[PDB]
């Protein structure tokens, strides 16, 4: 009954169940506190009226709190009125009075527990929570709230209503889990949960927000400039910049169509690797692909960075073309030895005798140059269908 | 196809059109104690109680609860006259068995026995306890249960 | 009981309920109708059967069509077994007989009012509507059809269901809403709604349509040849042709990622007649999405309305020419205006008038008396702008 617990207004006796399966009412008076001059009564709709034993706090004041606890022996049974009056034993006067529907009035614990880590994209956030009273997952609506940390603090923290599972965010799922996006890449937050009844089954207020938790988000890849392909829709082949004194290492996961994370479905798996730290492993297609890079930048300290997610037919690196070269004025020819498509692929010639740059329409196999000089083609995929990042850069061609 | 019972907008109706009628009670004063008291349902209940109850016992207390609910309804509503508070009451009686109904093309119709009961005299009493009964054990089932019901 | 409720079929006695409060079965004999012959009854899993009060309709040929309306709702009751058996009374024959379940057979009638008018997008259309019988707007499939307003048609009606879902058509909301999109602009339209219950709890089938309502969709402001763009993410000045013995005026409407109509939601604000040809010019705001409209009053008492594509504020910024410098192959070299991000800027060039375009990411260039021209396009991943003020002729 401290006084972080004063959320409640608007009565002379105020009541609160925390669980719903517990009692407990106070009431302040200002003025002295002869001893044992105030009694609680109570009585459900049958019994005969029964004593609760009381305490006492000091307030700020000169007056005293008396404060009373339901006996774990009695039971408080829900959608059933309660009878509470406060009674001087000595001057037989009622001080209060007041009939409780125990389901109508609720401060629910916030979770105590929480678990914060990061998800598939960049920017998204997973929170799993287990509840101090598991009976009534289905009846409480939750409130979420983030803040950043020390820098940038001026910024107020902001709310966020855990709406349903339709969301991907169920409460009941023993405990609830959650996903909230769109969270800056790589700054810490500190996060907080709330709870409160649903009105439709179970009346109540909102609990005290539980202990801040911090969760250090991974942050996109392009830090170390993590650009990777595919090779021929068969194996998957990711190479970053290596961290100075720093070793690094990479993982990944597939999925096809998982949405909700309902008990933390990102799992990584090692990638098999034989200046520049290279990895490669299969790949199972037709699926989403989340990357993932891992470097120990001390020892014993480690940070995690993490890459747009792939799509492999979307990202097939072509082998790289040769080009031939005419002139008279300066004529051009090219072939390509992924004869999958042609028109698919958008090529671009860098030429010097500064550097410049021009694109030929897709699909063309020969062109026409202003000039010694030397001649460099790269062809990146592009197609509807099937499309790609850019190719090797081939031997200069005089 | 599943029971219309195992459709959360049905019993989602019921409490919006229970609160609106129980909002439309307090427009006419003429409301007064009947004159002879009515039998309804028990609705509290403990969690720590609820808990230990398998599905069939709650099954059966619904059905019955409901059961009752309705007879105390058609009993109560054949003490008044042509008042507003005998078309209140016919409509609520009409709410009652739409969720009878409801709960029976699911729940089979395996009534149990009558049970703990309880007497009052005053019309807004009657429904309270449709409001209490809607709003506790039902919607407990229906909710905690899932699909252990219906598929 | 009317000859637009033939929809029901299948059954020697039709019955349809309207707003599931209701109940009304009608069957026809082709035979002679003698005066108090046919009665109809009904009973539910326990009770003393019970007659309708029944009434007689004309046919066509000799026979007759007798009609029974339920007389109160406490007599309809849904998801319960209802015995309906009629009784030729003069010779004791149950002639006919059905067992019913009152919420499969839900005919729910059409929105009785019907307002839309053209949308956000130049080939958008949005819809709202009241339904009649809002108790039950939960349980109700919606579905729309449309066709030309214009005489004959080009092709026939078409129907799409109305999803209900999040993007922008919350079927209920007690009135509805939608946003269709897809719709030729600048011609007129005739729409009618219709709805059937979703047989998850309460089946049933389609109603009448509704009666239909003309839209004149505005269209595109291409023909007016609109075109705006903003000086340093400071003002944004619009500009359109100028329409022969006509007066125009351009409104602005700003608006973040809450697209969802809601009932008038374009709230258009007027523009100001800045110092052939016509312009405008208002206080832009930031980080959002703006819409601009254009009307034109060709003739007094009428005006023709006409909407252009919006855009981001920072996608279409006006950079005026910079300077030139050149020299007698050719040396290029200019000064970027605003050099926040002055390597990224396309600038084509003329060279006598058409030429190569250079590529961006420098200050300089080269090219292999004259007479010479550029350009400036504000080309980068993080702004955008169009080919603004195309530079005056150089050599
Ligand atoms: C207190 O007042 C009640 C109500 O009049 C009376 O029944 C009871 O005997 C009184 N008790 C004392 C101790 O005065
Ligand atoms: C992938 O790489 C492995 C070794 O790195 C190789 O054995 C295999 O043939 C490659 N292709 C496929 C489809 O596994
Ligand atoms: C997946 O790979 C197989 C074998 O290379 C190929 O036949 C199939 O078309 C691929 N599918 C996709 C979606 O890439
Ligand atoms: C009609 O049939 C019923 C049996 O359902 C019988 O009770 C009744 O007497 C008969 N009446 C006549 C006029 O035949
Ligand atoms: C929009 O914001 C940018 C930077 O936040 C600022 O430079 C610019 O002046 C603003 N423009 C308007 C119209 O608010
Ligand atoms: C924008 O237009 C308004 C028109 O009222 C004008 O007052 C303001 O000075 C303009 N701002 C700029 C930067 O031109
Ligand atoms: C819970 O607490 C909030 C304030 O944080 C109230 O505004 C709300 O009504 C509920 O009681
Ligand atoms: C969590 O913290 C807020 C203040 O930020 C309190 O007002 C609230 O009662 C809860 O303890
Ligand atoms: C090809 O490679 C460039 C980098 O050189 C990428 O930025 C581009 O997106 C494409 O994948
Ligand atoms: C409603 O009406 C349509 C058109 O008659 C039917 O095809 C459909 O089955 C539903 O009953
Ligand atoms: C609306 O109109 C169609 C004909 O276009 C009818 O067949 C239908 O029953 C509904 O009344
Ligand atoms: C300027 O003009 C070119 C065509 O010459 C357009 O393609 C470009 O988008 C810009 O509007």
């Amino acid at each position: 009954q401290d006084v972080s617990l004063l959320a409640s207004d608007s009565e002379p006796l105020k009541c609160f169940s925390r669980t719903f399966e517990d009692l407990t009412c106070f009431w302040d008076e200002e003025e002295a506190a002869p001893s044992g001059t105030y009694q609680l009564l109570y009585a459900y709709p049958r019994e005969k009226p029964r004593a609760c034993p009381l305490s006492s706090q000091s307030m700020p004041h000169f007056g005293t709190r008396y404060v009373c606890q339901f006996p774990d022996q009695e039971e408080v049974r829900l959608f059933f009125p309660l009878h509470l009056w406060v009674k001087n034993v000595f001057l037989n006067q009622t001080r209060t009075q007041r009939v409780l529907f125990v389901d109508s009035v609720g401060l629910p614990a916030p979770p105590s527990i929480i678990k914060a880590m990061g998800g598939s994209q960049p920017g998204e956030l997973q929170i799993s929570w287990e509840e101090p009273a598991p009976e009534i997952s289905d009846f409480l609506r939750y409130e979420l709230r983030y803040g950043p940390r020390d820098p940038k603090n001026s910024t107020g923290p902001t709310v966020i209503q855990l709406i349903a599972t339709e969301t991907c965010c169920p409460a009941l799922q023993e405990g609830g889990s959650c996903l909230i996006s769109g969270l800056q890449p790589g700054n810490s937050y500190w996060l907080q949960l709330r709870s409160e009844p649903d009105g439709i089954s179970l009346g109540g207020s909102w609990g005290s927000w539980s202990l801040p938790v911090t969760v250090d988000l991974p942050g996109d890849a392009v830090a170390l400039g993590l650009q990777c392909f595919t090779l021929d829709l068969k194996n998957v082949t990711c190479q970053w910049q290596q961290q100075d004194h720093a070793s690094s290492q990479g993982f990944f996961y597939h999925s096809r169509a998982r949405c909700c994370p309902r008990d933390r479905y990102p799992i990584w798996e090692n990638c098999e690797e034989e200046q520049f730290s290279r990895c490669h492993f299969k790949s199972r297609n037709d699926s989403i692909i989340h990357i993932l890079v891992e470097v120990t930048t001390a020892p014993g300290t480690v940070h995690s960075y993490l890459g747009s997610p792939f799509w492999i037919h979307q990202a097939v690196r072509l082998p790289t073309p040769n080009l031939h070269w005419r002139e008279i004025h300066l004529e051009l020819e090219w072939q390509h030895p992924s004869s999958w498509a042609a028109q698919e692929t958008c090529y671009q010639l860098r030429y010097t005798g500064d550097w410049k740059v021009l694109e030929p329409p897709l699909g063309a196999r020969g062109g026409t140059l202003e000039l010694r000089y030397r001649l460099q083609l790269r062809a990146r995929l592009n197609g509807p269908t099937y499309q790609g990042p850019w190719s090797s850069w081939s031997d200069p061609t005089r | 196809p599943a029971p219309p019972a195992c459709d959360l907008r049905v019993l989602s109706k019921l409490l919006r059109d229970s609160h609106v009628l129980h909002s439309r009670l307090s427009q006419c004063p003429e409301v007064h104690p009947l004159p002879t008291p009515v039998l309804l349902p028990a609705v509290d209940f403990s969690l720590g109680e609820w808990k230990t109850q398998m599905e069939e016992t709650k099954a059966q207390d619904i059905l019955g609860a409901v059961t009752l609910l309705l007879e105390g309804v058609m009993a109560a509503r054949g003490q008044l006259g042509p008042t507003c508070l005998s078309s209140l009451l016919g409509q609520l009686s009409g709410q009652v068995r739409l969720l009878l109904g409801a709960l029976q093309s699911l729940l089979g119709t395996q009534l149990p026995p009558q049970g703990r009961t309880t007497a009052h005299k005053d019309p807004n009493a009657i429904f309270l306890s449709f409001q209490h009964l809607l709003r506790g054990k039902v919607r407990f089932l229906m909710l905690v249960g899932g699909s252990t019901l219906c598929v």
